[PDB]
């Protein structure tokens, strides 16, 4: 089942919601490792949050999505750059995101990065941001089934 | 009923024969204590109650490695007085297990060797695992292969010796125990099939990958040898050919019999993992020069006669298109009095692998055992280092002093170089 | 002794 | 009976075996003491496997897939040399295929939770924590020691740390990969791990 | 099954058996009271050899210990393992040969060597057959030169083929004691190069050249150079005592090692040696224990090897080693050192592996070589020899009391004849 | 009666059985004193025996196997020299088979608890503790001393310490391995054990 429970967050205000399993179908899918008071992750985050909706709310199907997954020291921290990230989230206290992370060998000057990744749950391409380069990246390469 | 008589003569015969049991243990499913939880009649004996017992005898002058054997695992396995110890070892001298402390034994030896071959008529014949190089080995075993011609004349003997090897010796006087114990030898065995240290190491370092490898792991080599070899006197196959039928169409001359053997696959558990061991593949590589057995090239060399055990699921049909290949590739030679030279065997049994061991489980295997001219090179070797150390009379004060006269290095000395005049003018 | 300490030696 | 006779596992299972067996003999020909065939134990516990973020694993996850004991010390500087290798290996085995097929299980040759707490935190597979019987229980099952101390009964050691052992159900010894032992191949025997033979049944 | 009598000539000799039956003890898990502990077979198996049950379960060794003087004897008692040894296996002496082959071999040790030999033949008549006895004694002195040497000649008549193995300390090349030490020398070999079957050479200079480069031991006692000797004295009967996959005994070694009966003098080694600070520097297998043996910086007599030609050797490993790297890393030493190696003799040297090491090592070997290079020890008991003889001086301290003035000169005839037939060779 | 008559275990036996006739002749054709083909004992109480593992053992469990009592001493170098033969035999027996053959109980003949506990580390098979006078009757059933000091009632001595019997489900003495006897076979005297036909009933 991978992800599994809950863990997924899908954002809302008043109340907090989970993403449904099957979400995903027929749209590709971003992993977007970050951390909150990093300086590359301060304009990271606006350049991605624009083109996520420019890209997704042009279409009338969803065509992609972005998962957040942080190396924040603190869950205020974390909890208020969720508040600021409009795409799906993972919980904090969740031990999906740290074996996401343990997984996908992201450094505790890597961070922020992107991995797209496929429907069974491995590496579909890999994108760093260390330095017009977002584009490169098409949403209609994950089709999911 | 047929039935084989193994014979373990030397310590190297002892632990080779300690991997040769546990491998017919495992293969016909008995336990170190005896009995399963008739096809297996050829090795081991009925004892009341589902016990069996092996048809072995195990004879060493040196008390350390038999003794080992009764405190070990398989203390249960063999009756009590197939293990024959003695008190003194013979210390690397062909004089000594042969004229002073062999015969206080060897009356035993030829006692428990009558206790257990009465029992059934169709007995098939012996196997006797030795080393030439060392005393008791070459001594013992030449007592032991002279009073078994005198009473059980035509019966058929086959040898395995672990010859010396060209570079690696571990001993200084074995060229002395060679020269003696092939000459002796000649005229009391039927087959002779050469076994060197060396040769396994480097299939074992090639093959497997072993860096570091120990006796235990070139017994296991030799015991799947003899395992492809009497297959045919233990499981049902396609066309199988007995013991017996070696010492007809693989010797053509009764003096030339001295010949090589070779496996494959003989591949680890990740090797498998990345390749098809197809019938061709795994005869082109028991025909490989470098898979040999006994580290002699027989490219120099000059084939009279080939034989071919196969064991697993081997249908016959790719049997005859495999040995085609192998007749029309030029670099392999054949003798020019032997146009057919290839008496198959197939074999139903695919090999067993022992548990925690290194070989990997196969369903196909080879077993080829092979009579070439490659022999001259292998006592021509000794032919050079006899005559270095018998020019100034090196060590010859111990066998002398034993109780030999001087001169029995002459004559055999002259019988080996006798042998290879015979070898050279069947070649031509 | 220190022969005892150096031929014997493990640790 | 296997590996050993003299071990914890074994008296345990031979207890709790003769137990039921007598327990059928009772109820009830029968033969006794039982077969090593018929003779049954599990193996793991409920609550004996935890991963790294310390959650229950139970027995029944390790079905269809070749499992292995590391037993391991934070502070033998050859298993600190080995542990990088073995986890390069674990990384590209359970990553190259679709499902993950090989596990390993690390147990502890420390002293203090401090120690054991920073070895485990290098480590993605899964662990037996240090005060449960288990971990000396199956130290004297598979013979594996820093130096003898505790009599071992006949057998010396089997091997040294570090050391891996890729496991039956019964806990047997599938294959002993060689990394201290007579065929000395150090840092490199995790290639000669088979996985299609060893199942864990 | 094999049986080694001990016999413990001289002073030397005493306290030189006095730790090897502490390292003997060690490894089989003897208790200086007699009982065992260990709780393995494998120590116990073969035990025989060396010690003999006595209706109590004890171990008493088989071991003589003989002297001339009572003083080192209640040593050996009063010391660690002392209580170990049979009263009646000590032969006391009362007078004492003073530094003095002729009180040792005729007049003096006459009278006392009746009673050892009541001692030997009890020992060796009490099992059905024994493979040889092992002699440690001292050829600077006149106990030990003089009275152990009639001993090696005495159980020669009555015992003729058994192994008569020695372990002799010889004179020291560069500074000694014992002003009569080519005195004792040259008339101790010329009766054991006939009544000995191998005879294994140690220098006390050699001992303390070991100590100081490979050891770093700024204050070695004499307890530390009776465990150099005793390492490698018990590492040539391994076998007999543990299993292995290629066994040896001694007569494997004596068949093995000499081509000629006259030529029978081995230089010894042991190895691996590390120090304090190198011990845990070093890696522990085969490579580099076999360029240790074959070193001079570790052998044990002081005859450097690389002057002279190695005839024939040998190397007993214990341990848990592979085969196959000790196999073709014989032939890797002879190989590349081919001009140290006679010719006329292909692959000059033996291994043999045994499967048990000493305790706290893993792996060990021991290195016995038959070399020509043992020919400047011989020919500077030479000339040392013919520099006191020359002007007579200390003559009439041994011809006075029973001796007589031409066997010196078959004494240095003989000891020539052993350096002529040694040369040619090389 | 078998072994000897004057043994406590055969005494208190006797008054049980007798007991148990009487009462049952009471309440009812019966013979008295009840014979010695019909004289029932439980050997071994509930919390006697006692494993490696320190769980108590039954005496049911030990049918079907060829059980053997060890008689030793652990400052007795007799017992010294015995012990690793002893504990390969039954390593040797246990391993090579497809069920459990035989078994040792330990009694001990020791000088105080630090010295059993100490000798008990030494041994793997089951024992019984110093304190519980099951040591003392079964020294007296069988004629087992070290020196005089309980009085043999007109006995002479059937073995020092160590020793091995052979037992049966009533006590019986079913063949003595000779090591220290008549015959004087030290420590090859085990190979005599004949587990075939010696079975706890
Ligand atoms: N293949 C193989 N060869 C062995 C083994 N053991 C010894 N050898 C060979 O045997 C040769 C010497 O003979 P040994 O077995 O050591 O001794 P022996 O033949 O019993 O004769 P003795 O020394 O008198 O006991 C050596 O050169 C080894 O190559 C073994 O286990 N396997
Ligand atoms: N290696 C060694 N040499 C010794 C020992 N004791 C004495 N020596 C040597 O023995 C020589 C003297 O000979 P000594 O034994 O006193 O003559 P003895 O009394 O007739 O046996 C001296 O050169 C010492 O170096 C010892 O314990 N070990
Ligand atoms: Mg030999």
């Amino acid at each position: 089942c991978f992800f599994g429970p809950d863990v997924v967050k899908r954002t809302q205000q008043g109340n907090y919601v989970p993403v449904r399993p099957d979400h995903f179908a027929g749209v590709s899918v971003a992993l977007f490792f970050a951390k909150a008071g990093h300086s590359k992750c301060a304009q990271i985050v606006p350049v991605v949050r624009q083109f996520y909706k420019t890209t997704n709310f042009s279409g009338e199907k969803a065509v992609i999505e972005i998962i957040y997954v942080s190396l924040d020291k603190d869950e205020q921290d974390f909890e208020r750059v969720r508040a600021l990230m409009p795409w799906c989230s993972v919980e904090y206290k969740s031990c999906l995101r740290k074996k996401l992370i343990e997984r996908y060998r992201v450094p505790n000057t890597a961070i922020p990065l992107l991995i797209v990744i496929g429907p069974n749950g491995e590496e579909a391409g890999r994108m760093n941001f260390q330095q017009f380069v977002l584009q490169r990246w098409d949403y209609r390469f994950n089709k999911w089934p | 009923m047929r039935e084989v008589i193994s014979i373990h003569v030397g310590q190297a015969g002892i632990q080779i024969g300690n991997a040769c049991w546990e491998l017919f243990c495992l293969e016909h499913g008995i336990q170190p204590d005896g009995q399963m939880p008739d096809a297996f009649n050829t090795f081991f004996s009925e004892t009341g109650a589902g016990k069996h017992v092996p048809r072995c005898v195990f004879l060493d002058l040196e008390p350390t490695v038999v003794d080992e054997v009764r405190t070990g695992t398989y203390r249960h396995l063999f009756h009590p007085e197939q293990l024959i110890s003695g008190k003194e070892d013979a210390a690397n001298n062909f004089a000594r297990g042969h004229y002073t402390i062999g015969k206080e034994i060897v009356d035993l030896s030829l006692d428990r060797i009558r206790k257990l071959a009465d029992n059934c008529t169709g007995l098939q014949g012996f196997l006797m695992f030795n080393a030439v190089g060392g005393g008791t080995g070459s001594g013992l075993g030449c007592l032991l292969l002279e009073r078994l011609s005198v009473d059980y004349g035509k019966k058929s003997k086959l040898n395995f010796c672990s010859w010396p090897s060209p570079q690696v010796s571990t001993a200084v006087v074995e060229p002395y125990n060679s020269v003696l114990s092939t000459h002796s030898l000649l005229e009391h065995t039927d087959v002779a099939v050469m076994l060197d240290n060396e040769a396994i190491y480097d299939i074992c370092r090639r093959n497997l990958d072993i860096e570091r490898p120990t006796y235990t792991n070139l017994n296991r080599l030799i015991a799947q040898v003899i395992s492809s070899l009497t297959a045919s006197l233990r499981f049902d196959g396609a066309l199988n050919v007995d013991v017996t039928e070696f010492q007809t169409n693989l010797v053509p001359y009764p003096r030339i019999h001295f010949m090589l053997s070779s496996y494959a696959p003989i591949i680890s558990a990740e090797k498998a993992y990345h390749e098809q061991l197809s019938v061709a593949e795994i005869t082109n590589s028991a025909f490989e020069p470098a898979s040999m057995m006994a580290k002699c090239d027989p490219r120099h060399g000059k084939y009279m006669a080939c034989c071919l055990m196969y064991r697993g699921d081997v249908v016959p049909k790719d049997v005859n298109a495999a040995v085609a290949t192998i007749k029309t590739k030029r670099t392999i030679q054949f003798v020019d009095w032997c146009p057919t030279g290839f008496k198959c065997g197939i074999n139903y049994q695919p090999p067993t692998v022992v548990p925690g061991g290194d070989l990997a489980k196969v369903m196909r295997a080879v077993c080829m055992i092979s009579n070439s001219t490659a022999i001259a090179e292998v006592f021509s070797r000794m032919d050079h280092k006899f005559d270095l150390m018998y020019a100034k009379r090196a060590f010859v004060h111990w066998y002398v002093g034993e109780g030999m006269e001087e001169g029995e290095f002459s004559e055999a000395r002259e019988d080996l170089a006798a042998l290879e005049k015979d070898y050279e003018e069947v070649g031509i | 002794a220190v022969a005892q300490l150096l031929r014997s030696s493990a640790e | 009976s296997q590996p050993v006779f003299a071990s914890p596992l074994n008296v345990e299972k031979r207890r709790l075996n003769e137990e039921r067996a007598l327990m059928q003999a009772q109820k009830a020909n029968i033969q006794l003491p039982p077969n090593y065939g018929d003779m049954d134990l599990i193996l793991f516990p409920e609550g004996s496997l935890k991963n790294s973020n310390n959650t229950v694993i139970p027995q029944s996850h390790l079905k269809g897939k070749s499992v292995a004991l590391y037993f391991a010390d934070g502070a033998d500087p050859k298993c600190a040399s080995l542990l990088p290798f073995l986890l390069n290996y674990y990384r590209t085995m359970n990553e190259g295929g679709a499902n993950q097929k090989i596990e390993i299980i690390f147990v502890s040759l420390d002293r203090d939770r401090e120690a054991f707490e920073s070895h485990r935190a290098h480590m993605p597979w899964l662990s037996i924590d240090l005060e449960n019987p288990l971990t000396e229980i199956l130290k004297r099952h598979f013979r594996v020691m820093k130096e003898y101390e505790v009599p071992t009964y006949g057998y010396g050691s089997r091997t040294g740390v570090p050391s891996v052992i890729v496991i039956g159900s019964d806990g047997r010894e599938a294959q002993f990969l060689p990394i201290c032992s007579g065929l000395e191949e150090g840092d490199r025997a995790l290639l000669r791990w088979d996985w299609r033979n060893t199942k864990f049944a | 099954m094999r049986e080694i009598v001990h016999v413990q000539g001289g002073q030397c000799g005493n306290q030189i058996g006095a730790k090897f039956w502490e390292v003997i003890s060690d490894e089989h898990g003897i208790d200086p009271t007699g009982t065992y502990c260990g709780d393995s077979d494998l120590q116990l198996e073969r035990i025989n050899v060396f010690y003999n049950e006595a209706t109590g379960g004890r171990f008493v060794p088989r071991a003589i210990l003989m002297d001339l003087e009572p003083g080192t004897m209640d040593s050996v008692r009063a010391g660690p393992f002392g209580q170990l040894f049979r009263p009646d296996n000590f032969v006391f002496g009362q007078t004492g040969a003073g530094n003095n082959w002729a009180k040792g071999h005729y007049t003096e040790g006459a009278e006392l060597i009746d009673s050892v030999l009541d001692v030997v033949r009890k020992e060796a008549e009490g099992c059905d057959c024994l493979q040889g006895f092992q002699i440690t004694h001292s050829l600077g002195g006149g106990t030990g030169s003089g009275m152990g040497t009639l001993l090696i000649s005495k159980v020669r008549e009555e015992y003729p083929d058994r192994i008569m193995e020695t372990f002799s300390v010889f004179p020291s090349p560069k500074v000694s004691d014992t002003v009569v030490e080519p005195y004792n020398a040259t008339l101790s070999v010329h009766q054991l190069v006939e009544n000995a079957d191998e005879v294994q050479v140690i220098d006390n200079e050699a001992l303390y050249d070991i100590c100081f480069r490979t050891l770093k031991l700024t204050t070695p006692t004499y307890g530390d150079l009776n465990h150099l000797v005793s390492a490698a004295m018990s590492g040539v009967t391994c076998c007999l005592r543990f299993p292995g996959q290629l066994n040896s005994d001694l007569r494997k070694l004596a068949v093995n090692l000499i081509p000629f009966p006259r030529l029978h003098f081995f230089l010894i080694g042991f190895a691996p040696l590390t120090s304090r600070g190198s011990q845990q520097y070093r890696a522990l297998s085969v490579p580099e224990l076999t360029q240790q043996m074959f070193d001079a910086k570790n052998m044990m007599c002081a005859s450097d090897p690389r002057h002279g030609r190695y005839l024939t050797a040998s190397a007993m490993f214990r341990g848990r080693m592979s085969t196959k790297e000790v196999d073709e890393q014989m032939l890797n030493v002879q190989n590349k050192n081919s001009s140290y190696f006679v010719e006329w003799i292909p692959n000059n040297m033996k291994s043999s592996v045994c499967d048990i090491p000493p305790k706290g090592l893993k792996m060990s070997v021991t290195f016995v070589g038959n070399s020509t290079a043992i020919q400047e020890m011989f020919k500077r008991v030479s000339d040392q020899f013919t520099a006191m003889f020359r002007r007579k001086a200390f003559l009439h301290w041994y011809t006075g009391e029973g001796m007589d003035e031409m066997e010196f000169t078959e004494a240095e005839s003989n000891m020539n004849d052993l350096v002529s037939e040694y040369q040619q060779y090389q």
